[PDB]
DNA sequence: AAGCAGTAGAGCATGC
DNA sequence: GCATGCTCTACTGCTTCGATATCG
């Protein structure tokens, strides 16, 4: 129940920062149960009775938040250990997850259907452990976090699912003002995320529907200065996304986010040119007239 | 290492990624030559120098940056690329260094072998003898350390095997070659942390290779198997460290005797000087039942994943021999996935092999020589597929019939007994290889009906089955009356008997009424009976209402009576006859009619039958006229177990309530007078403090007179004496109130005005319960009941 | 108490076939005899050894009676007393319409 | 410091 | 380790009375 939840939290923090005490000889052991414990979770069914990745999302959320209303009556460097650790662990079932399309996009079908909907259940359980607590600790992990996904990415182009979590790390990328001088490691990730939004631009043309919504969000979570020296070819996303909007209501909360931090970054006069285009896709939002729709 | 080390480790990066693409191009050595004497390289042990002493301070703890240590893997990797230096890297793992973060102490070898690991074991795996030979010479100075390496390098090297398949081959002989160099470490008086290793580093080994544990040859086996042996024979260790000594007892139950001898030796050793005196007398939470059940489960682990009969005879005396064992559901579950695994050669020798367990003299008990067939043999013919199980019969078949035409021996009641279990072992294979063969292989001309008889033969196929079938019967109707030696034995074999008539039946006959020829035939003039061989005419059966442990299921609820069993394949049996083949009852229920509906037969017999007929009722339900009297004669009878409405009257009611519409009791004065006593018996008894079951008996009663409602009887002198309680303090008038709500509810009038009265003094007791304004349940319910009634005597004028 | 517990122990371990389990219980009963000998109690030790003898020679367990007879498992030797200096000797002087259907198919 | 009417919610049974 | 009523206990308000301290 609710209320024996954070006595099994509190739990597992004392285990953890019990073990993390002992040297660096156990300290090697909380890596390995956190990692042990997200592959446990991340094979659930995908979304008495089974639960799913949406039950642990508390648990992993007072493990790498809550040390701070725990540690100041058990008798941040546990926080930061544990962030850690589920980065590692992230990255470290990417790389071992089987993803491979064989002909049953046609009808290309998972090679191993099992790894597929846990790299999936990873995929939609880390969009809610990444954004909170990024305001220190993901900052030596950007180029890292990002490099990796792009080259898993560029050999799997059509897998919704390393535009989500590339959309996550430059998300917090920008939360924490990575991009601001643009340190050999910035202006690297920088160059390499330039290079990469043109690449999956032009990739996503041939996507049809949640491919095509998570390369748009992953291009609409672009900097302002990645898309402020090539802002012609970023607009058509800025349009389809405000066309895609209509139906499904993230890519306009996308979209809307994109157009705001464009209007207010990028330049007055090379934003003049594309309001012409950005702004009559808005007229399908103001529809309501509280009729029967009330 | 540091927090501003990105100008000047970003060059280091650049130089060494250079280095490597040099190596590549097969000139490093050209650019980059020895400056050093022999063998070691100037700038590769400098390198890895620079390693090994940049993660510890002289500066208090240099934690390490993301792309510190993929430097340090890059700098390492060009170290080891520089030629030579296994020598010097194996002599820094293995380097007493001891170090402090803030005090905690972390030898230095170690936190470089736990950091890097992998570099290092690819090396250590790219140059292997020489680090086998230097890591297994240094085993006495730090033990931990080269199993640590070892045990790494071996796994490492189990992952590989995708592409160096070969190596893990060649790196398990090596270190088997030197294992007089750790003999050491499974000795006496030894700590417990290498003897651990060393079972560690054997479960590696034995994984990575094969032709090792199982074999006489190869030379390397007698120093492995003394190993083993001296590790799971010894008193120094504990019972559950031992047991991490059985999960890779898999890899030695195949080798053939002489050793298997010595190693069932040493698991009987085990047995008898580790485990509990024979009845699991370890109070559960104590460290010695702790250590008990962990072993066991290990153990029953070995015999799940590596079939055998020298650990399926030893788990089965183990399990059978006291009443019940601990873990009923794993010893259970284990034989299950011993069966169903293929192979149908090594199914058989599990089956001989437990078999030979009962079949031999070995004298112990009668329950532990039966336990043998119930709780594992069973089990194992009910899931072994279906073509190892006629081998096991046609090896079965003349033995068990020569035990079956025995005679016993009254005088010595210990060989009697001991008859009595085989001739019910016997009985209850039988029965279930009845049951699990089609019919052709057992009633035409084949190979089992031949191999009762000399060879071949002509017949059509009946040699077998009438000479089973007269033994069945002349075991399931034997009759006593100064037999009184061994009721119970003989009870138990009379049910096994019976159920293997059954089985026998099910299969062979299917034509009209082969089953009433033994099933459903008693001789009482000449005292040949069935159904008192078979019941206890004892025992008292409860019945119980309310239940602390719900849900007692198995399916057909097992309460008490449900668990006799021969009611499970007697139901089974008359759900098959419905399906097999108005006129009003055939013999096969005639003679259950005749048991059913006499006050002069036992009650436990005339309950179970009953309960036969509840749990079958979709075959009662076409001849429900001539079922529902007798059923009503022991729902409404005077002796039915409990001194209340209890389950068995409840069960009995429903049912026949469900019959309704087709057998109602207006036909015949008989079972008017027995629906009356019953409902009058269903008033008189309604309360029960739990209010649930309260309410369920008012449920009860009310549906009772819905069903019926004509041929009743109203007890209103009952309902009087209910509600007149004068005492405002009880809630006793309302058992009367809600009597008179059910009454009223249908269309029944309130006082008619036979029973004894006087209108006036009737109603007047009952108007008198709304000044009881205490509990709402006492006025407010009387006077929706008076609202009833006013508008009933309003609405008929 | 205890040794009426461990009596029934003994009486499991001659219920039990096995062959390490023999061993076992005559060292039960060895170790009973030397607490028999230092505790004073020759009427219990008399009635165990007749407990004994006569619930295994009701029974049969023919290999442990032949290592009963081959190491010396016997009653008191010293005077049916509470004491003497007395050797084995009284041990080597004690005990040196059916029938229609059974065709009509 | 106690009688005496009036009430509100504390504590508990109960739920199949 | 939750939801719903039910009983009944404990409290308040009002009012009388009696014991105590105080004043012409």
């Amino acid at each position: 129940s609710p209320k024996m939840q954070l006595v099994c939290c509190r739990a597992i923090v004392k285990v953890f920062l019990a073990l993390a005490a002992k040297g660096p000889v156990l300290r090697n052991c909380i890596s390995t149960v956190v990692h042990q414990g997200l592959i446990r979770i991340c094979s659930k069914p995908v979304v008495w009775k089974v639960p799913t990745y949406k039950d642990y999302v508390d648990l992993f959320r007072h493990l790498l938040s809550s040390d701070q209303m725990m540690d100041s009556i058990l008798a941040e460097s546990l926080n930061h250990l544990l962030y850690d650790e589920f980065v590692k662990s992230v990255l470290k079932i990417v790389e071992k997850l089987d993803l491979t399309l064989e002909i049953q996009a046609a009808n290309l079908h998972p090679a191993k259907p099992k790894d597929f909907s846990a790299f999936i259940n990873l995929v939609e359980f880390c969009r809610e452990i990444l954004p909170e607590k990024q305001a220190e600790f993901f900052e030596p992990w950007v180029y890292s976090f990002s490099y990796e996904l792009i080259l898993q990415s560029t050999r799997l182009p059509l897998i919704s699912g390393f535009y989500k979590l590339l959309s996550i790390t430059v998300r917090n990328a920008k939360k924490i003002k990575y991009f601001e001088g643009v340190d050999p490691e910035k202006y690297s990730c920088f160059a390499l995320f330039v290079k990469f939004g043109k690449e999956v631009a032009v990739k996503m043309k041939q996507y049809k529907d949640e491919l095509l919504a998570s390369c748009l969000t992953f291009l609409l979570s672009l900097p302002h200065n990645i898309i402020e020296l090539d802002v012609r070819a970023y607009v058509p996303a800025l349009q389809m996304a405000f066309k895609l909007g209509l139906s499904y209501t993230p890519l306009a909360e996308v979209g809307l986010n994109a157009l705001e931090e464009w209007s207010i970054y990028i330049d007055r006069h090379v934003m003049q040119p594309y309001y012409k285009d950005i702004l009559p896709c808005l007229d399908g939002y103001l529809k309501t007239s509280a009729l029967s729709d009330e | 290492y540091g927090p501003d080390a990105q100008v000047d480790r970003s060059r280091l990066a650049a130089v060494v990624s250079a280095c490597k693409q040099l190596h590549r191009a097969g000139l490093l050595h050209n650019i980059l030559p020895s400056q050093s004497t022999d063998l070691h390289h100037s700038v590769g042990t400098e390198l890895l120098s620079l390693v090994y002493k940049g993660i510890a301070p002289g500066q208090c703890l240099p934690s390490l940056d993301l792309s510190c240590k993929q430097l340090a893997s890059g700098l390492l990797e060009l170290a080891f690329a520089f030629g030579g230096l296994c020598e010097r890297l194996v002599s820094l793992l293995l380097n007493p260094a001891v170090l402090s973060t803030a005090v905690i102490h972390f030898s230095h070898g170690e936190y470089f072998y736990s950091l890097f690991s992998e570099t290092i074991n690819t090396e250590l795996l790219k140059n292997l003898d020489l680090a086998v030979l230097e890591l297994m010479q240094s085993s006495v100075d730090n033990t931990k350390m080269v199993s640590a390496v070892l045990n790494g390098m071996l796994d490492q090297s189990f992952r590989e095997r995708a592409n160096q398949k070969h190596q893990g081959l060649k790196l398990a002989t090596t270190i088997l070659q030197h294992w007089k160099k750790c003999d050491s470490w499974w000795a006496k008086d030894s700590p417990l942390e290498t003897k651990m290793a060393v079972l560690a580093l054997l479960a590696k080994i034995l994984q990575i290779d094969s032709s090792v544990s199982f074999n006489t040859s190869h030379g390397s086996f007698p120093e492995v198997f003394t190993t083993y042996i001296s590790l799971l024979a010894d008193t120094k260790l504990d019972l559950h460290l031992k047991g991490q000594a059985v999960t890779l007892l898999p890899f030695f139950t195949s080798l053939t005797g002489g050793s298997l001898e010595e190693l069932r030796r040493v698991l009987e050793q085990l047995i008898v000087a580790h485990f509990p005196m024979q009845s699991r007398e370890f109070p559960p939470g104590t460290p010695r039942f702790n250590n008990y059940v962990d072993c066991m489960k290990k153990f029953l682990d070995a015999l799940e994943l590596s079939q055998s009969p020298m650990l399926l005879e030893l788990m089965t005396e183990v399990l059978c021999r006291e009443q019940q064992h601990v873990m009923e559901e794993l010893f259970q579950s284990s034989f299950r996935r011993i069966a169903r695994r293929g192979s149908c050669v090594t199914q058989v020798g599990l089956l001989e092999s437990v078999y030979e367990m009962f079949r031999k003299d070995d004298p112990r008990l009668s329950f532990t020589r039966q336990s043998f067939v119930d709780r594992s043999l069973l089990t194992l013919l009910w899931h072994c597929s279906l073509d190892a199980l006629r081998e096991f019969f046609s090896t079965i078949v003349v033995d068990a019939i020569d035990v079956l035409k025995s005679r016993f021996t009254k005088l010595n009641e210990s060989t009697f007994d001991t008859q009595i279990t085989k001739k019910m072992g016997y009985y209850k294979i039988l029965d279930v290889m009845y049951s699990r063969l089609p019919k052709d292989d057992v009633h035409a001309k084949e190979s089992k009906i031949n191999q009762v008889f000399h060879g071949s033969c002509i017949t059509e196929g009946n040699e077998l089955t009438k000479t089973l079938i007269k033994l069945c019967y002349d075991a399931f109707t034997e009759n006593m009356a100064g037999e009184n030696q061994l009721l119970e034995r003989r009870r138990l074999y009379h049910c096994a008997a019976y159920n293997c008539a059954i089985s026998v039946i099910c299969c062979v006959f299917n034509e009209l009424k082969f089953y009433q020829g033994f099933l459903f035939s008693e001789k009482p003039e000449k005292n040949l009976l069935i159904f008192e061989n078979l019941i206890d005419l004892k025992r008292r059966y409860n019945f119980p209402v309310e239940v602390e442990v719900p849900m007692e299921r198995k399916e057909l609820e097992m309460d008490e009576l449900n668990r006799h069993e021969c009611m499970a394949p007697l139901t089974a049996l008359v759900k098959h006859m419905h399906r097999s083949l108005p006129r009003d009852l055939p013999s096969w229920m005639k003679f259950l009619h005749g048991k059913l509906g006499n006050p002069i037969v036992p009650l436990n017999i005339r309950l179970f039958l009953a309960k036969l007929v509840i749990n079958t009722e979709e075959v009662f339900r076409p001849y429900a006229k001539h079922w529902l009297s007798p059923l009503l004669q022991l729902a409404a009878s005077e002796n039915n177990g409990g001194e209340g409405i209890h389950y068995m009257v409840v069960e009995i009611v429903a049912t026949i309530l469900s019959w309704t519409g087709l057998a109602t009791p207006t036909g015949v004065p008989k079972d008017e007078v027995l629906a009356n006593r019953l409902l009058n018996f269903l008033m008189k008894h309604v309360f029960h403090p739990k209010r649930a079951v309260f309410r369920h008996n008012l449920e009860i009663i009310k549906t009772l007179v819905e069903c019926w409602k004509d041929c009743l009887s109203i007890p209103y002198r009952l309902i009087f004496e209910k509600f007149s309680g004068k005492d405002p303090n009880s809630k006793d008038n309302s058992v009367g109130i809600q009597l008179l709500g059910i009454v009223m509810a249908n269309d029944l009038p309130p006082y008619d005005p036979q029973c004894g009265i006087q209108s006036s003094e009737y109603f007047q007791a009952l108007v008198n319960n709304m000044s009881f304004v205490r509990y709402k349940e006492v006025y407010a319910a009387a006077a929706e009941v008076l609202g009833l009634i006013l508008r009933y005597v309003m609405e008929r004028k | 108490e205890a040794s009426n517990q461990l009596i029934n122990h003994i009486e499991q371990f001659l219920d039990t076939n096995e062959t390490p389990y023999f061993m076992k219980s005559i060292d039960c009963i060895r170790a009973f005899r030397e607490e028999a000998i230092k505790f004073s109690e020759e009427q219990r030790f008399n009635n165990f050894l007749k407990a004994l003898q006569e619930k295994v020679e009701i029974k049969q367990l023919n290999h442990f009676w032949e290592i009963v007879v081959q190491d010396g498992i016997t009653l008191i030797t010293k005077e049916e007393a509470s004491g003497s200096s007395v050797t084995a000797e009284e041990a080597k002087k004690f005990l040196a319409d059916v029938d229609d259907l059974l065709d009509m198919i």
